[PDB]
Parts: C-alpha cells; sequence; structure tokens
RNA sequence: AGUGGAGCCUGCGGCUUAAUUUGCACCCGGCCCGGACACGGACAGGAUUGACAGAUUGAUAGCUCUUUCUCGAUUCCGUGGGUGGUGGUGCAUGGCCGUUGUUGGCUGGUUAAUUCCGAUGAACGAGACUCUGGCAUGCUAUUCUUAGAGGGACAAGUGGCGUUCAGCCACCCGAGAUUGAGCUAACAGGUCUGUGAUGCCCUGUCCGGGGCUGCACGCGCGCUACACUGACUGGCUCAGCGUGUCCUACGCCGGCAGGCGCGGGUAACCCGUUGAACCCCAUUCGUGAUGGGGAUCGGGGAUUGCAAUUAUUCCCC
C-alpha cells in the first residue's frame, strides 16, 4: 500500500532526495551515519540506509567523490568484513551496489575491485547477480580488465557450480579485455571444451559469441588471434544432430568469420571454404532448424562477405591463385551440395545457389557453368517438388550470368527444324522474360531475330500444309521468345550501337504484325521507363522517333485493335523527343482535325494525337492550339468538347515549361472563356474540365475570388456527378481550393470561414443541392478537421 | 419469510400489525406486477389474522385489491375481508 | 471487386475442354463465351470474359511443353469422337 | 490349420452361499437425522440444551449404559387415509454468452541463466445477397416523345505496392470503373434464480470386516501338449510397428529372483547398429505316459503396496 505512493522510495526519492537541502548532492548524511554503520549489526536498518545511499550515490558527487573515496572504501571493507562474518543478504547486496556506483564514478583502487570482484563467486543469488552486474557496470563505465581476467582465469583453474557463475562473468566481459588476456581466456575456454559437461560447453559457446558479436578492434583481437580461434574450434561438430550445441558453433563460425573478413578479407575468404565445407556437410543433419540456421549463415556471409570485396577480386576461372581459388573452392562446395544425397534440404540448396548467382555470376562466369547444366538435368525429374525455387534459380543466373553465357552453358534446343515436340528446355524462355535486366541487346538480336524469322515461317508453311497442332506450338514459341525484347530493353549496356539494328525491325513489327504489337509497345516503354538514363541514348532514340512517330500516329488513327497501349507509347515517346518536330506534327494534325473532310472516328483520334502533342510544345504552339480549340468548347458534340478540356487540362498540366508560360500569359483569356464555357458543358465533360480547373487553382493570384465564387456551384455539381471520375476531380477541386485559400489572407481560420460561408447558402434551395453540399460539407470536414472551429461545426451538426 | 412467518399463526402484537399494514400501504400506487407468492402472502394474512384488522384496515386493503388485482387469487382474499368478524 | 466460386468453376471447365478455341484478347473470349456456351446471364457471361481474358494473358508466359502436350490431348480426344 | 478329446484359465446357465452385485452395484454389524396442520396429554412444582469420568463396543462416543451439574419455553408425546416439501419432472415465460478484419503499447527467497514461484493500455474500418440506370442516330409499330427485344463494362488496359498470387492504389479510353430499389435477423448449443394459487408422481451419510465364481454339471471362446519334422545343452546370426519421467545404459554384490551408486532420455539425440523367437550348426536322449507333458502340492528367498490369509507376482529345490 506505501511502496506505491507518490512520496515513497519508488519515485520521489530519484528525485528530489538527491538534492540534499536544496543542493544535489551532499554525502554529509552519508557520513553523518557512521555511527550507525559502526558497532550496530541490527537487521533491516542497516538495509533501509543502505538502498538510500545506493540510490542517493548515482548523482555524481564526482570530486567529493575522488576526495574521500579513501573515507568510503575503508567504510566500505569494514563492512563487508562484517557482513560477511555475519553472514546477511541484503545489507551486503546494496553495499555492493553502491561499490558499483563509487567504483563507476571513479593502488588502493584495486583493492577495492578486488573486494568488489571476490564477492562474485558467493553463493548466494541475490549477492552473485549484484556483484556480476556490479563489474559490468565498472568495466563499461580499462586498468582494471588484466586483474579481473586474471582472477577469472585462476578461478577456472582451480576448480563445478561457481564455473557457470564466471563464465556468464566471462561472457559479460570478454570484449574489454587485452589480446594477451583473450588469448589466455580462449586457450581456458578450450580447456574446459575438453570436458563432456553441456552445461559448461553451452556457456562457452555463449561467451565466444558475445565476443565475436561486438566486433572487437585491432587491440582486443587480432587477425591471426582469430584465425587460430576458428582452427582450434574446429575440433568439435558435437556429432550431427545435437540441435542446442550445433546452431551455437554455427554461430560462433558466422560470427567468427566475419570478424575475420572485416579485419583482413583475404585471409578471411581464405579460411571460409572449409567453413562451407562443414556447413555442406551438416546440412544432412535430420533437424529442420540446421538447415534453417545453415541456411542463413550461409547466406548472410555470402552477402556481406563476399559480394562487397568481389570487384576487388575480379574476374575468376578455373586456374585462380589468390582469393579468387577461394570462391572458386566455395562455388565447389556449393555445387557440391547440389548431389542426391541431400534430398530433402533442395529448396535451401537452391536458395544458396540463388543467392550466390545474384552474388558472383558476372565475376565467375567461366567456372560456374557444370554446375547450371546439372540442375538444369535436376528439373528432368518427373516429380520436382522445387520447380519454383529452381526457376528463381535460374532467373538469379539470367540477371547476373546474363542469358549469353547460360545459353552458352544450356543451349535451347528449339534451334529451327526438331524431329520430336515434347522440348525440355521450355521453361528457359519464360525465365529470360521474367529476369533479363541487365545485358547487351546486340546478343537478343543477332540470336533471336533469324530464329524467329525461321519459327514463324516453319508455323506458317506448317499452318498452310493443314497441320494446326505443331503450328499453333511453333507460334506460341515465336510470341513467348519475342517477349524478350522488354527484358531486354531494361537496362542495356550497347543501346547506343545495337537500337539501330531494330529501328526499321521494330517498325515492321509495330506496322504489319498485330500479334507482337502490344509487348513491341510495352517493349518500347519498357525501353523509355529505364534507359534513358545517358544522352547519347536518348538523342539515339529521338533520331529514331522522328521515323517512328508517323507510323504510330498512323497506327492509332487506323480505323477497325490495342489503341491505349499506343496511346501511352505515344505520350511517354513524345514527352523524350524535340521540340521542333512535335510543332510540326501538331501543325499536321491541326490540319487534319480543320479539315472537313475527315470523317468522326477520324477526327477523335486526331484529337486524340493533339491531346499527346499538347503539353510538349513551345509557346508559340500551345497557344495557336489554345486558339483552335477555344471555338470548340461549345460544339453541340460531347466528345469534341470532351476532347477539347482533355487538352486545356494538358497544358494546364504542367507546372514548368512553356505549358506554365502560356497559362501566365493567358490567365485571364481561359478565365473568361472557362466562365463563358460553363453554360455549355456536356456531363463527360466536367471530368477533364474540374481537373483543368485544378490546375489553374495551385498558382492562383489573390485578385481571383469572383472566378472562385461563380466556379463553387459547379464543384458541387460534380460532386454530386454521373462519373466517380469527376466526383473524385470535384473533391480534389474542393480540397485545393479551401488550400487556395489559405493563401489569401493571414488569419487560416477565418479564410476557411469565409470558404465554409461562401457554400453555405447551398443548404437552402432545390432538394438534390441541399444534397450535393451537404455531400460538399461532408467531404470538407474530414480535411482541415480542427481548422473550422468545433462550435461553429457544432452549429453545422 | 412473511407467508411463513404468518403462518407460524402465533399471537400478533398490533403494533407489527401496525407496521404490516403500513408496507403494504406503501404498495398501494406502484405498477410493478406482483408475483402470484406475494397474494399468497396476503391470502396468508387475511386467513390468519381477520380478527385483529379494524374496519379502516379491511377497507384499506379493499381498495389495495381493487387497484392490484388478480385473476385467481383476488376473490378467495375479497371473502375473506368480506367475512372477517373483527375484535 | 471480390471473385466468386461459380464463374471461376466454369472458367476452368471450359479452358479444360476448349483450349485451342480460346484466343488474347477479350472480344474474342466473349466470341467464344457467346458461340461455345449458352450463359443466360449477361453479367455471369462477362465476368467468365474477363477471367479467361486474365487466364489466357496468364498462362501464355507459362513453358510451353505443357501448352504441347495439352494440345496433343485435346487434338487426340476431339479424333477419338 | 484346427476347435469339439485332456489339464489350466475364462464367458453365459445351473449348484452352494449372508453375499457369491448387475444389465462396488452385493452381504454382516455400528453412527447420524426423519415435517408442519388439527385434537388430546406433560411443562416453570419446571419442558428441554450441553457435559467430565467409567463402561458397552471389532474400536470410541453425552451420537448409546450409569452418576448428578448446568441451559431454561429456545418445548416434546400420541392419533389422522387431511395436506405435504431442502422433493423429481414438462410447458409458456424475462435477461445473458458463444455462434452463424487492421495498426500501435520488483521487498523476498530460487536457478547455469532476464530460471522458479512470490507482490504487481489504446485507437481505425466494416452489405462480397437479387434486380438494375447513364450511351444507342442499331431491329421492331422510330434521328426529337414512346415500349418489346438486341448491344454496351467485365476491373478490360496502363504504372507502382504486393508471399510475385490473391488483393490495394492512381490513371488513359470509355456514357457508365459503381447510381439506385428490396433484404436487421436466428438459437433444435444453451445459460442465468423470475413470472402461471402451471400438469403430473411420492412424503441417505460415514465406519470395520467379507464376497466379487466359491463348483456336481450343461453350452462356448482361449493357452499348453499328446513327442524323433522332437525335448535338453552349447555355439552362430537376422526384424518391424510403437512407447517412455518412468524407459533404461554402466559399475559393484548375489546362483536366481533381485539390492546399492552414478549417468542419458520431454525423444529419429538415450535405451537402440531395438545383438527377439522360430531357424541354422554341434552334443545327449531312443518308441518307453520316457530326458515328451506340465497340472496339483511341501519348504525357502525377493519385490509392489496402509494390507498379499482363500496362495498379487517372480525365483530355487
Amino acid at each position: 500500500a506505501a511502496h506505491k505512493e507518490i512520496c515513497a522510495v519508488l519515485a520521489a526519492v530519484t528525485e528530489v532526495i538527491r538534492s540534499q537541502g536544496g543542493k544535489e548532492t551532499e554525502t554529509e548524511y552519508f557520513a553523518a551515519l557512521m555511527t550507525t554503520m559502526e558497532a550496530v549489526e541490527s537487521p533491516e536498518s542497516l538495509a533501509a540506509v543502505a538502498y538510500l545511499l545506493n540510490l542517493v550515490l548515482k548523482r555524481v558527487p564526482s570530486p567529493v567523490l575522488i576526495k574521500k573515496f579513501s573515507d568510503t572504501s575503508k567504510a566500505f571493507m569494514d563492512i563487508m568484513s562484517a557482513q560477511a562474518s555475519s553472514g546477511s543478504t541484503s545489507v551486503l547486496r546494496w553495499v555492493l551496489s553502491c561499490l558499483a556506483t563509487l567504483l563507476r564514478k571513479q593502488p588502493v583502487t584495486l583493492q577495492v575491485y578486488h573486494g568488489l570482484l571476490s564477492f562474485t563467486v558467493h553463493p548466494k543469488p541475490k549477492i552473485r547477480k549484484a556483484a556480476q552486474h556490479g563489474v559490468c557496470s565498472v568495466l563499461k563505465g580499462h586498468p582494471a580488465a588484466i586483474s579481473t581476467a586474471k582472477f577469472c582465469i585462476q578461478e577456472i583453474e582451480k576448480s563445478a557450480t561457481t564455473t557457470l557463475h564466471m563464465l556468464t562473468l566471462l561472457k559479460d566481459l570478454l570484449p574489454c579485455f587485452p589480446e594477451g588476456l583473450v588469448k589466455s581466456c580462449s586457450e581456458t575456454l578450450l580447456r574446459v571444451m575438453t570436458l563432456s559437461h553441456v552445461l559448461v560447453t553451452a556457456c562457452a559457446m555463449q561467451a565466444f559469441h558475445s565476443l565475436f558479436h561486438a566486433r572487437p578492434g585491432l587491440s582486443t583481437l587480432s587477425a591471426e588471434l582469430n584465425a587460430q580461434i576458428i582452427t582450434a574450434l574446429y575440433d568439435y561438430v558435437p556429432s550431427e544432430n545435437d540441435l542446442q550445441p550445433l546452431l551455437a558453433w554455427l554461430k560462433v563460425m558466422e560470427k567468427a568469420h566475419i570478424n575475420l573478413v572485416r579485419l583482413q578479407w583475404d585471409l578471411g575468404l581464405g579460411h571460409l571454404p572449409r567453413f562451407f565445407g562443414t556447413a555442406v556437410t551438416c546440412l544432412l543433419s535430420p533437424h529442420s532448424q540446421v538447415l534453417t540456421a545453415a541456411t542463413q549463415s550461409l547466406k548472410e556471409i555470402l552477402k556481406e562477405c563476399v559480394a562487397p570485396h568481389m570487384a576487388d577480386i575480379g574476374s575468376v576461372t578455373s586456374s585462380a591463385s589468390g582469393p579468387a581459388q577461394s570462391v572458386a573452392k566455395m562455388f565447389r562446395a556449393v555445387e557440391e551440395g547440389l548431389t542426391y544425397k541431400f534430398h530433402a534440404a533442395w529448396s535451401s540448396v537452391l536458395q544458396l545457389l540463388c543467392v550466390f548467382f545474384e552474388a558472383c555470376g558476372r565475376q565467375a562466369h567461366p567456372v560456374m557453368r557444370k554446375c547450371l547444366q546439372s540442375l538444369c538435368d535436376l528439373r528432368l525429374s518427373p516429380h520436382f517438388p522445387h520447380t519454383a525455387a529452381l526457376d528463381q534459380a535460374v532467373g538469379a543466373a539470367v540477371t547476373s550470368m546474363g542469358p549469353e553465357v547460360v545459353l552458352q552453358a544450356v543451349p535451347l534446343e528449339i534451334d529451327g527444324s526438331e524431329e520430336t515436340l515434347d522440348f525440355p528446355r521450355s521453361w528457359l524462355l519464360p525465365v529470360i522474360r521474367d529476369h533479363v535486366q541487365e545485358t547487351r541487346l546486340g546478343f537478343f538480336t543477332t540470336y533471336f531475330l533469324p530464329l524467329a524469322n525461321t519459327l514463324k515461317s516453319k508455323a506458317m508453311d506448317l499452318a498452310q500444309a493443314g497441320s494446326t497442332v505443331e503450328s499453333k506450338i511453333y507460334d506460341t514459341l515465336q510470341w513467348q521468345m519475342w517477349t524478350l525484347l522488354p527484358g531486354f530493353c531494361t537496362r542495356p549496356t550497347d543501346v547506343a550501337i545495337s537500337f539501330k539494328g531494330l529501328a526499321r525491325t521494330l517498325g515492321m513489327a509495330i506496322s504489319e504484325r498485330p500479334d507482337l504489337r502490344v509487348t513491341v509497345c510495352q517493349a518500347l516503354r519498357t525501353l523509355i521507363t529505364k534507359g534513358c538514363q545517358a544522352e547519347a541514348d536518348r538523342a539515339e532514340v529521338s533520331r529514331f522517333a522522328k521515323n517512328f512517330l508517323p507510323i504510330l500516329f498512323n497506327l492509332y488513327g487506323q480505323p477497325v485493335a490495342p489503341r491505349r497501349a499506343v496511346l501511352e507509347t505515344i505520350r511517354t515517346y513524345l514527352t523524350i523527343t524535340d521540340t521542333q518536330l512535335v510543332n510540326s506534327l501538331l501543325e499536321k494534325a491541326s490540319e487534319k482535325v480543320l479539315d472537313p473532310a475527315s470523317s468522326d472516328f477520324t477526327r477523335l483520334s486526331v484529337l486524340d494525337l493533339v491531346v499527346a502533342l499538347a503539353p510538349c510544345a513551345d509557346e508559340a504552339a500551345i497557344s495557336k492550339l489554345y486558339s483552335t480549340i477555344r471555338p470548340y468548347l461549345e460544339s453541340k458534340a460531347h466528345g469534341v468538347q470532351k476532347k477539347a478540356y482533355r487538352v486545356l487540362e494538358e497544358v494546364c498540366a504542367s507546372p514548368q515549361g512553356p505549358g506554365a508560360l502560356f497559362v501566365q500569359s493567358h490567365l485571364e483569356d481561359l478565365k473568361k472563356t472557362l466562365l463563358d464555357s460553363l453554360r455549355s458543358t456536356s456531363s463527360p465533360a466536367k471530368r477533364p474540365r474540374l481537373k483543368c480547373l485544378l490546375h489553374i487553382v495551385r498558382k492562383l493570384s489573390a485578385e481571383h475570388k469572383e472566378f472562385i465564387t461563380a466556379l463553387i456551384p459547379e464543384v458541387i455539381l460534380c460532386t454530386k456527378e454521373v462519373s466517380v471520375g469527376a466526383r473524385k476531380n470535384a473533391f480534389a477541386l474542393l480540397v485545393e481550393m479551401g488550400h487556395a485559400f489559405l493563401r489569401f489572407g493571414s488569419n487560416q481560420e477565418e479564410a476557411l470561414q469565409c470558404y465554409l460561408v461562401l457554400i453555405y447558402p447551398g443548404l437552402v434551395g432545390a432538394v438534390t443541392m441541399v444534397s450535393c453540399s451537404i455531400l460538399a460539407l461532408t467531404h470538407l470536414l474530414f480535411e482541415f478537421k480542427g481548422l473550422m472551429g468545433t462550435s461553429t461545426v457544432e452549429q453545422l451538426l | 419469510f412473511l407467508r411463513l412467518l404468518l403462518d407460524k399463526k402465533y399471537a400478533l402484537p398490533y403494533r407489527v400489525l401496525d407496521a404490516l399494514v403500513f408496507h403494504f400501504l406503501g404498495f398501494r400506487t406502484e405498477k410493478r406486477e406482483l408475483p402470484v407468492l406475494w397474494h399468497q402472502c396476503l391470502l396468508t394474512l387475511v386467513q390468519r389474522y381477520k380478527a385483529d384488522l379494524a374496519t379502516d384496515q379491511k377497507e384499506a386493503l379493499l381498495e389495495l385489491l381493487r387497484l392490484q388485482p388478480h385473476p385467481q387469487l383476488s376473490p378467495e382474499i375479497r371473502r375473506e375481508l368480506q367475512s372477517a368478524v373483527p375484535r | 471487386r471480390v471473385r466468386t466460386k461459380t464463374v471461376k468453376k466454369a472458367a476452368r471447365v471450359i479452358i479444360e475442354k476448349y483450349y485451342t478455341r480460346l484466343g488474347n484478347d477479350f472480344h474474342t473470349n466473349k466470341r467464344v463465351c457467346e458461340e461455345i456456351a449458352i450463359i443466360p446471364s449477361k453479367k455471369l457471361r462477362n465476368k467468365i470474359a474477363g477471367y479467361v481474358t486474365h487466364l489466357m494473358k496468364r498462362i501464355q508466359r507459362g513453358p510451353v511443353r505443357g501448352i504441347s502436350i495439352k494440345l496433343q490431348e485435346e487434338e487426340r480426344e476431339r479424333r477419338d469422337n
């Protein structure tokens, strides 16, 4: 009942009682209670003052502590001597605690440290735990490390239940030790590994874990000493399947090998292949946890200890000498781990091969093909459950290795005329489709163009000969291997020289080959989306855009077709092209629209091309286009008005460039036109127009309130428009428009009150517009939540 | 407890009877549905101590019967009140 | 929109019996949906067409060996009758 | 291949028995308590309550048999074909559970160990039911009004996030990428102290001992054998399904049942490379109710349990 009180020692003693007399802190209380700690051995009152001085002592009286450390120390030695002669627990525990505080804050100091250290092997748990935590706090808060390390070594050498306590001591104190004492302790823990007891083994592996986990410097652990620990600790390998010490063994090996690689990378990579061989050998254990631990261990070692230093290693062949030969041994071990003897860990082994592919395929390509052939042979099993894992492995191998080297290793047997029709390597084309990202395009040309032409001709010849079964198979084959082009256009390295060899091919395949067209369009888009990083590449793409653009325009404008993919390709491929040909095509499209001898479908297609060409032109072309499209906003055709409003939205969409300059030059004319054409706007045309209005809100000046208060009812009636897109646009326009009133005045709340009282009459008129205005207030209430002012909200409620 | 202690049939003191009739007058204008056992308690009281009830107590229990009736046991209380010989 | 059971099981069986006559785009899927199955509900026919378009854009990216043996099995079943 | 033959064991009948329970229920003894209503009796001359000691008892005991000390209306005797209440049971009956997503947040002793016991919070969202609209310059008596049918939209396409598949977001086109109508509910699982002067039918606990097939017989499952394709003795060499904080390794003692100590195993880790039996090899036995066959008996030792007697079980002769 009294411990939980705020006035008790739980909270307030730690805060306000440390200020002894108003100033923190004074040890005059401590020095005044000497008459209680002398000649009085009463329990439960010594404990209380000991607890109080333990809590008070932490608030740094450091120069006073340095001065009267002798007084405190002699007081403490008489306290421990009297209490050890008496045999109590609580008073000893907090006098150990205040020893910890005093020695952390600060010849006789070694004596105080020895007195604190000597009570650790005391059989009472409360004395021992407090002594352990105190020594840990003193050392980590060092000239006293040698003494406590020698004490621990002699305590082990003299000695069966205190060994685990002082192994926990060594576990918590190994990083803060000098190198010779670390070597002596390593010898001592190996000497206790000479025994067969399990708990001492687990605690010594935990000590080695805490040593290798902290990543010690050169003064604590050297590379030679780490190598000696690694080679000396190989002697145990408990049996194969113990599962309690094996995980700790693998754990200290990964941490020791990581530290060895961090100290000296060539020596660590030299010692690693034996560790990989032992890991592969212990993958035969029947326990799944050993498999998971080994998988994670070898994966993280390959990710952190091998991959960043692989570029320094360079290319490796079959006749390597240095660490490249070590990498060859690494791969030899993990490839010998692909045999039949596992047959249950093949998912983990395939994960290891996949991460090794991703780490080192590009620099290990000469020697790394035999395992590719072996895993190709593994997929020929009648019932393989790791088909997805094997496919991911081949995908990583294609990504890093490159499909040219893979096809040198495992060639496709679909080269022209086959006697059978049961393709055993038909998964390679989906793998190459899914996982080519960084391979040269010239390989794709010189290997996949004539083969595609011959198989397509063979499919046509078999279709015209009556056989409709094999022809469909060959058509599916060729259509799948034409989908490799988006993969090869991901990050090409020679697209500055190899794109010239595919320009006319892609032109004819997009003109008179419909079955490829979408993919070709996608390929083009995919290329742009990650291929215009350099400048010569973009120059080549523009130089061929001057040829592709009439072809794409004629493809989109033809009567009936994948018009939307062509439209998206045209949009991006016009955003990456030069402005003069944009102006020329804009002139041609304006001539085609203004020509009265064109059909309605052709007119709408050329208006879509005008929509595409609008944001990429200069200010004069955009201005003359706006002058041409301005009478079209009052047209009775809903499609023409919709395309006109989409043009006005697209030219106002650019935040910078000629479009923004055009808007800044023609804002008044745009406002008058949009207010005049408000009376004659069709129902679909509301959906783009609001966005156009949105595109002139977020830079609207302060002298434009009449335009906004004229636009209010249109925005509300579009918040309850038929189309959900128009509703979303009107809601976003309301949010941005309320944001626009957050810039016209100093008081945000008053401005939003004005914005509300501009829309408050909407709760008065016709039933449908009342519902419209309630929906508008519902949307506005969720965005500017507190800024309306709750009482006003209450009135609305 | 009321029903069984009235079934004890002891010589009832009259302050006790005043307390009981004061309790039943306390149950005058309540609209809660009284149980069948409430009417059983009333029946036991008017069976045992009908002679010790004065005329005003008789009529007071009469409008207590009127406002809080029972389709089954109220006529029994009616005939016990109407055939009661006072002291 | 979430998916049901009947549309997709009907799509699965209609592929398992007539995978040869399907196409790649939505309109050909619609056309084979009228000309193969009666499908009195127009909503169900539209959903079947959408899911079979999803199936044709999904399975055509896979291995060709399974497609080839499935065409052999379908041609054998057609020739047997 | 047998069973039906023989010995033993067991299941139904039957026979004995106090009981040999039945389709711990059984038996032999000893405790505890067992309405009010009506009427007639005793009752402050005292109704009735508690009690030491001794004894009866297989044992002790104010729960009994003596001897008087106390408490006093808190009462106790008898007769009713009169109800009945700590009763059992069904119905209507009111409340209450479970049922048909998402993101956060240490005084004490004790152990190898942040080991053990011991004191000791928040928000966000929520029809996958049926029908169906926008646009038709199309068919029908038809671009402006009609009303039948046929189309059209299905997340179909794009880019991101995604277990790379379910799904999510945004966008182009498109009239339509979701606008309108109808549908909470349900308890054969129930629960919780309330309502009907609710229908019915009546007015045991603990303790000690025994028995639980005791055996003339009838009807049936089984085990072991009637031997030479065998019994004894030694040697040799092979499993599998499972289980285990009672399975057990190992060392010592005893000839054997078995004791003592010290380890492993919460388990493909230890028993356990499960060193099994038939079988194989070698010895003795010689057609003899015999070295085949083992029942029933006499003595001794050990183990499990409060307890082994009517033999719990095991070992030896």
